[PDB]
């Protein structure tokens, strides 16, 4: 049994420090900011302020000059600079409490720079994947961490650098800094703790910079995941419009009424009556089959695709319910 | 020195 | 401009004593493949024989040759009474012509057409015919003899094979189908004719179905193929919606995203301004606690929505 994973979103502010360089970014294109350009435009000049909004909402410190003039030291303002590292300051001392191990992924390999700075002067041990780190490297990262007894406690990653289907099921929470374009890229990282393996219930703790650009990004990666949901569920639908009709279709067509058609010793229902008409018989013809036509119509159109879909086994024709 | 560097 | 919506309408009819007969001699002629005797792989071409003539039966029984009274074959009031379809037809036509209406009948058998044709001679309707077999050329000369201002032509007989040809029929208000294709698609192409831009007035299509025979069982397998294609339909839209890229304005909307509070805040923003230094566990635990209200609402706004 695997414990559903939990996730939650950590809506965190800026310090007074992001305030001034998210201004200064705005600022340096502000023309584009107010959306003065033509439409012709290349996305470049928009793409760029996107990026240095997503360094800002990081770390000031990705940007040169930003940190503190020389000398440069390691302090305690390399948290308290950062909305995420403050937040991630306490969360880390409650993770450590309780036992709990943790896996931290970004998108930024300099913004995990900044957090082994951050892991010495608080005395974590750790391991770190880049992407520009070799094959046997990063399996040497991966059994240092996954050791029964290990001595690391935070692993630091970047969110695409892993490959498919590594086990960090030695930890049991994960600590997404930043978020990915991509929806899948981000639970691929969540699911390398969420996994068969796992004995623990998987915490997820997505930063998230509140009243900034990061807000939005997460609407349009969550509308993403719910449209990509979707194509999924319907991957069987392309079948069952291709899909030809079975042997029990076929025989449940042919037997449908075909009792009565032998049983009848004149003729059939309508022709019963009159065989003929009367405009009052035929305006009750058009009366009652439009009545079953909107019953049929509302009936089938409110279906999903698991109430169309035939199963495999449909077309593995057996027996008789009962003979006919 | 330091890994932000 | 306004085109008012098609009424589809299904009018069930039942079988004449001499359909019954027939329906019976094809159930009885292979009785064993009816039950399910048989491998599938031998048995699907026996059981999709029977369902072509039954669907001939429920059309009209003079399809099977020796059916009709013998030589000389004439079209007299038994051609009419003889088939369930007809009768119901001859009806709907004297009411239709009445109400100043003029109907496109399609179908699937061209034979059946022939058969129509002998009836509207028989009944005086001025027609025109396209088959399939018809070309080019003629195709184009009876599509504008249907449509000509003061048109002398009432009924118009196609195949629907050539319903989806690109013809323009909206001189013509109702639509007869009196036989099902498998595939609805090509019936839905059919109606299309006259339910197109173009139309004033309201098109009505009735759908003949031999009620309790196999034309009322293919009706609700057709609403499954029509529903899955809406499906595949839908399934396209949010595919192609998955692949797009982020717009200009998609771009400019997630910059400007708080970008006036940004340049009115002088101190520290949101988190960093409540407390924003060290923080106690009442305020991480508030900051969770109200982070994870708001992730259980932002699932709630998507996992609501869903290919509609």
């Amino acid at each position: 049994s695997l414990l559903p994973k939990k996730e939650i979103n950590v809506y965190i502010g800026m310090s007074e420090m992001q305030v001034k360089w998210y201004q200064k970014i705005l600022e340096k294109d502000i023309d584009a900011v107010n959306g003065a350009g033509g439409k012709r435009e290349s996305k470049t000049r928009l793409l760029n302020i996107v990026m240095q909004l997503r360094k800002c909402c990081n770390h000031p410190y990705l940007f040169e000059g930003a940190e503190p003039g020389p000398p440069y030291t390691t302090d305690e303002h390399l948290i308290y600079n950062a909305g995420k590292m403050v937040v991630l300051d306490k969360l880390l001392k409650r993770i450590q409490k309780q036992g709990s191990r943790v896996l931290i992924f970004s998108q930024m390999s300099r913004l995990l720079d900044i957090l082994e700075d951050y892991c010495v002067f608080r005395g974590y041990k750790y391991c770190r994947i880049d992407g520009s780190t070799a094959h046997e490297d990063r399996i040497a990262a991966i059994d240092e961490y996954n050791k029964p007894g290990s001595d690391k406690f935070i692993f630091l990653l970047t969110t695409r650098a892993g490959g498919l289907g590594i086990n960090l099921t030695t930890a049991d929470i994960v600590i997404l800094y930043d978020s990915d374009w991509n929806p899948q890229a981000d639970l691929q990282a969540m699911d390398r703790a969420h996994r068969i393996g796992q004995t623990k219930q998987v915490v997820v703790y997505r930063f998230v910079t509140d009243n900034a650009i990061e807000e939005k990004v997460l609407e349009r990666a969550a509308q993403k995941l719910r449209l990509d949901q979707l194509v999924i569920q319907q991957g069987r639908a392309q079948v069952a419009a291709k899909a030809a009709a079975n042997k029990d279709e076929l025989l449940s067509m042919i037997q449908h009424g075909a009792e009565k058609v032998f049983q009848t010793k004149g003729a059939f229902g309508t022709m019963a009556e009159k065989g003929s008409l009367d405009d009052d018989d035929i305006d009750a013809i058009l009366q009652a089959g439009e009545t079953r036509t909107k019953e049929l119509n509302a009936r089938y159109e409110k279906l999903g695709i698991d109430d169309l879909q035939k199963f495999t086994s449909e077309s593995a024709y057996e027996w008789n319910g009962e003979d006919f | 020195g330091a890994k932000r560097h």
